[PDB]
DNA sequence: AGACTTGTACTGGAACTCACGTGAACGAATGTTT
């Protein structure tokens, strides 16, 4: 369990209640891959850059 | 049925 | 983010007969369209069956 | 509480999947 | 497709002369004609646009003759809006000292469309009028109009400083022609279609929708191997995106070209070697360890299905599918084929069984042979005018979440009393957003939220047009009519004052 | 003196979620070829 936002609901200007936002219905996804060196087989840093 | 100038 | 309109309906606790909650009590969050979200769907005749 | 997993706990133990089991 | 329209505006003095409270109908006709260019710019629907003034000093018109034809000028031809038609509007038209005949603007109107529509495929073909109708002139000819206008079929709209439709004789006489005119060319329903500037202005302050066309997906709804329902559906609700999307230029050059985009993978020793793409494999992780799995054989051992599939798993009572339950980011319309009476009839017969039974059908739903099997609904949707099948997604046993919360009907310390009771009622008596109709009928919404445009495209229409229109200045603030619509009628707010001072009296909130 | 244990506060990373982008694939319309 684990609260995706805590906002504050706002009645008026003045009224204001803490409510917490959770998902009871999730899609499920597989886990996403890692990439991996075919020789050593051991993981791989990435990066990108602009020029 | 809005048409014309308005669609 | 941009606004989104949405609903909060009640929801009423309901327990199973061993008394293991199977809908907890508070507000569902529905999210209402808005007027660009929908879409328009050809014409076709409606055609009545026989009873 | 009844119908706690005993592998998980703190969850409800879900039932197994059936599928589609027609009525009488 | 396309649209032909003839914006055709009177550019005479008797507009220049008016009260300044009125708001003389040069700016008028000029923002509405404005907001038109912006609303075809920014939604690129393909339409054409042309425009013409008479009332102006100059002449220059494809037919010139005797006196006739004169003080008309085309500023502009048949072709898709751009900017320079707004600026042009902003400061480039302006306000002559002379009198045109409308009826002569009408003639040139209809000559240019004739002239200029050759060999493109505009289906629609409409002129707009923009005149005070106080311009002495002489009707000789309007049976030939009426006979062109029925002929070609044109249609044509009129707009006036006023709504009726304390004014002069001209302006009656002008009026009663104009009625005449419409009539001739509509009938008893064209009386409606003349819509003065402030009207046209509460209409066109709006940027317009973005308005996607859904492609129909042919399918079989099947009932076993033996029954077989030819189906075509749509997507009827989903959220909606931007068809653009923002291009990353260079600082100095402004140009595309000059920037270039692209990873690189590094090994995590120390050295930091290079791994060309080439010498990657995708491995995932099981528990504290990493399994390679090539993409190759994850493609041999993949899930492979039967695609196109709109089957009834089964057949289930409308109360066991909850609606806190649907998932996905769409909603479909499945109607019967096209050209199809036997699929109708079918569609019919299985729309209406589920109805009397109050039945929903639980379905298996695939798009093509690569995309990820579903199990939804489909539930009936039965209007006067049509019939069709509503399928929303539902979940399968990985997407549900086991959360226990505690109670809050049983809890000692949060139990409110009487009084905070009937004052969370007043609170919502006086909120209400719905109305009865004198109690005789049915309901009606004082606050419908479907019918409200995005304000994520208002908002970003505006900034660039601002931007390209001054390009120096920062971006505008919000403006206020957005706003309004995104907030409710100022009587909800009139009745709840003191609903809400009760609930702060009641209520000790205190924040920590 | 010195060394370990316990309590409080802070900061960075993991994990989860949504938005946005890119890539590949496709039915229908249109143009071209025979």
């Amino acid at each position: 369990k684990r609260a995706l936002s805590r906002l504050k609901l706002k009645l008026n200007k003045d009224i204001v209640i803490s409510v917490g936002i959770y998902n009871l219905v999730q899609k499920a996804l597989k886990p996403p891959p890692i990439k991996l060196y075919r020789e050593t087989n051991e993981p791989v840093k990435t990066k990108t850059r602009t020029f | 049925k809005p048409r014309g100038l308005f669609s | 983010i941009p606004p989104y309109f949405v609903a909060l309906v009640p929801q009423e606790e309901e327990l199973d007969d061993q008394k293991i909650q199977v809908t907890p009590p508070g507000f569902q969050l529905v999210f209402l369209p808005f007027a660009d979200d929908k879409r328009k769907m050809p014409f076709t005749e409606k055609i009545m069956a026989t009873p | 509480c009844p119908g706690e997993s005993l592998i998980n706990p703190g969850f409800k133990s879900k039932k197994p999947a059936g599928g589609v089991d027609f009525d009488e | 497709n396309k649209a032909a329209v003839v914006l055709c505006m009177d550019v005479g003095f008797t507009m220049s002369n008016s009260i300044p409270g009125i708001e003389s109908p040069f700016e008028q006709a000029k923002k509405v004609i404005t907001m038109f260019v912006q609303r075809q710019v920014f939604a690129e629907n393909k339409d054409e646009i042309a425009l013409v003034l008479f009332g102006t000093d100059g002449t220059d018109n494809p037919l010139s003759g005797g006196d006739q034809y004169q003080n008309i000028t085309v500023h502009r031809h048949l072709m898709l809006p751009d900017f320079d038609l707004l600026e042009d509007i902003e400061s480039k038209i302006q306000p002559g000292s002379q009198q045109a005949d409308f009826l002569d603007a009408l003639i040139v109107s209809m000559d240019v469309i004739q002239h200029e529509t050759i060999g493109k495929k505009f289906e629609k073909r409409h002129i707009e009028i923009f005149t005070d109708l106080s311009s002495r002139f002489s009707k000789s000819q309007l049976d030939i109009i009426i006979h062109s206008l029925k002929k070609c079929d044109i249609s044509l709209q009129f707009f006036l400083p006023f709504s009726l439709g304390g004014i002069t004789e001209q302006q009656k006489e002008g009026l009663e022609i104009v009625k005449m005119v419409m009539i001739s060319l509509e009938g008893e329903d064209g009386l409606d279609e003349i819509y003065s500037f402030s009207e046209s202005l509460r209409k066109l302050c709006v940027f317009k929708k973005i308005e996607r066309h859904s492609i129909h997906w042919p399918c079989r709804l099947t009932i076993g191997s033996n029954l077989s329902i030819r189906i075509a559906a749509y997507k009827s609700i989903l959220q909606e995106r931007v068809k653009k999307t923002w291009t990353v230029v260079d600082a100095k050059t402004l140009k595309k070209e000059d920037i270039q985009k692209e990873t690189v993978y590094c090994l995590n020793d120390d050295d930091e070697t290079e791994v060309l793409k080439e010498d990657i494999i995708q491995g995932f992780r099981y528990g504290s360890d990493i399994v390679p799995f090539s993409k190759v054989d994850e493609e041999q051992m993949k899930y492979k299905s039967e695609g196109k599939c709109f089957s009834v798993l089964g057949f289930c009572k409308s109360s066991q599918v909850q609606r806190r339950f649907f998932m996905g980011n769409q909603v479909l319309k499945v109607f019967a084929a096209r050209d199809d009476e036997a699929a109708a009839v079918a569609l019919s017969s299985l729309i209406h069984a589920l109805d009397d039974l109050d039945m929903v059908a639980i379905v298996r739903y695939a798009y093509d042979k690569r995309a990820n099997p579903q199990v939804g609904v489909a539930f009936p949707h039965i209007k006067h005018n049509y019939e069709c099948l509503v399928y929303v997604q539902l979940p399968f046993m990985e997407d549900l979440r086991q959360y226990m919360f505690s109670s809050l009907k049983n809890s000692k310390k949060y139990a409110p009393t009487e009084a905070q009771l009937n004052a969370v009622d007043a609170l919502i008596d006086s909120m209400s957003l719905a109305k009865k109709d004198e109690k005789t009928d049915t309901l009606e919404d004082l606050f419908p939220t479907t019918k409200i445009p995005n304000p994520r495209f208002q908002r970003l229409f505006q900034c660039l047009l601002h931007r390209a229109l001054h390009p120096r200045e920062p971006l505008p603030p919000i403006q206020q009519h957005i706003w309004n619509m995104l907030n409710p009628p100022a009587e909800v707010t009139t009745k709840s004052q003191i609903p809400l001072s009760k609930i702060k009296t009641l209520f000790p909130l205190i924040e920590a």
